[PDB]
């Protein structure tokens, strides 16, 4: 199962 | 530009023995931005019908690739794997050596 | 033995194209099974591997929508990047992306991993911790305090401890087709082969050239290197080491 980012770099 | 020259190893799935069915594999790796160029030939022909598999990168961030197509081997022809990608000026060809 | 699962992403901008392309691939045991892929003709999260199947229409629509996410995070973080070092328009550009979690034989949490490189460079990292980040350069120090002053690392934890156990511990059981069943090397000398085995690492001796261990396209490794001489074989599968010669 994928992670999901969330905060832009 | 950020470049990394792509290593090549060209061989066989089984050990090769005269008229019967085989992979043939053209391994690539090392190499950077990912895009790249990958033929497989049969006599300075290009072989129809080749799977692209992997394209993930190891833990070193650099690019790893498999190319393979159906064959069957003999002695009378020559196999050989060609790649293109911007860290070369030209194409690079490496040639399939039954004992390697 | 020990036990593993990895996502591979690599986001490439492009000039023209408003829109990067878009790869992720699954691992587990170091052994692919799902892959989401931007160019193809419509797009979702297709397995590969057999054991996967039985996952329901359901899963991959979550999976599927999740790779929807990380497109929309990679465009904006490529974009980002490119003020963050200078770079003006009109060049091509790649962000890559791994995170997962190692297990040890009893089952339980070894390590989490979520790293990033930007151009094939390091970038940032979370630290072993998974609670701290390690940055390369300048530039990172900034995505750095952004992920600092926002709390990602408790988020990314969450995910690693978590999560990333529970599916494993389920990949695991769902799958021992090509997983928990490793099979072993058929040596001989022609510069003496390793065939046939799986997982990937190995070591040859001669005692009285190294050829990087390579896929057979088939799931299985090989490798080589060239009657005093003697060549040894050692492996994760071997009930004690091999020894020959012959020819």
């Amino acid at each position: 199962a994928s992670a999901e980012n969330m905060e832009t770099m | 530009m950020i470049q990394k020259t792509p290593q090549i190893q060209v061989y066989s799935r089984h050990p090769p023995e005269n008229g019967k069915p085989n992979i043939l594999n053209c391994y690539v790796t090392q190499f950077h931005p990912p895009h790249i160029e990958i033929q497989m030939l049969k006599n300075g022909k290009k072989i129809p019908k080749v799977e692209m598999s992997d394209m993930s990168f190891s833990k070193d961030w650099s690019f790893y690739i498999l190319a393979h197509t159906e064959f069957t081997p003999t002695e009378t022809d020559t196999y050989a794997c060609r790649v293109k990608h911007d860290s070369m000026a030209e194409p690079k060809t490496v040639y399939w050596d039954r004992d390697m | 033995g020990p036990h593993s699962m990895r996502y591979f992403e690599t986001a490439v901008s492009r000039p023209g194209l408003e829109e990067p392309r878009y790869i992720s691939v699954g691992y587990v045991d170091n052994k692919e099974f799902v892959r989401f892929d931007s160019d193809a003709e419509n797009p979702r999260y297709e397995p590969r591997a057999p054991w996967m199947e039985q996952e329901g229409p359901e899963y991959w629509e979550r999976e599927t929508q999740k790779a929807k996410g990380q497109e929309q995070w990679f465009r904006v973080s490529l974009r980002n990047l490119l003020g963050y070092y200078n770079q003006s328009a009109g060049g091509s550009h790649t962000l890559q992306q791994m995170s997962g979690c190692d297990l040890g034989s009893d089952w339980r949490l070894l390590r989490g991993y979520l790293q990033f490189a930007y151009e094939g460079r390091d970038y940032i990292a979370l630290n072993e911790d998974l609670k701290t980040w390690t940055a390369a350069d300048m530039a990172a120090q900034i995505t750095r305090r952004k992920w600092e002053q926002s709390g990602a690392a408790e988020h990314y934890k969450a995910y690693l401890e978590g999560e990333c156990v529970e599916w494993l511990h389920r990949y695991l059981k769902n799958g021992n087709a090509t997983l928990l069943r490793t099979d072993s090397p058929k040596a001989h000398v022609t510069r003496c082969w390793a065939l046939g085995f799986y997982p990937a690492d190995i070591t040859l001796t001669w005692q009285l050239e190294l050829v990087e261990t390579r896929p057979a396209g088939d799931g299985t490794f090989q490798k080589w290197a060239s009657q005093n001489y003697t060549c040894r074989v050692y492996h994760e599968g071997l009930p004690e080491p091999l020894t020959l010669r012959w020819e």
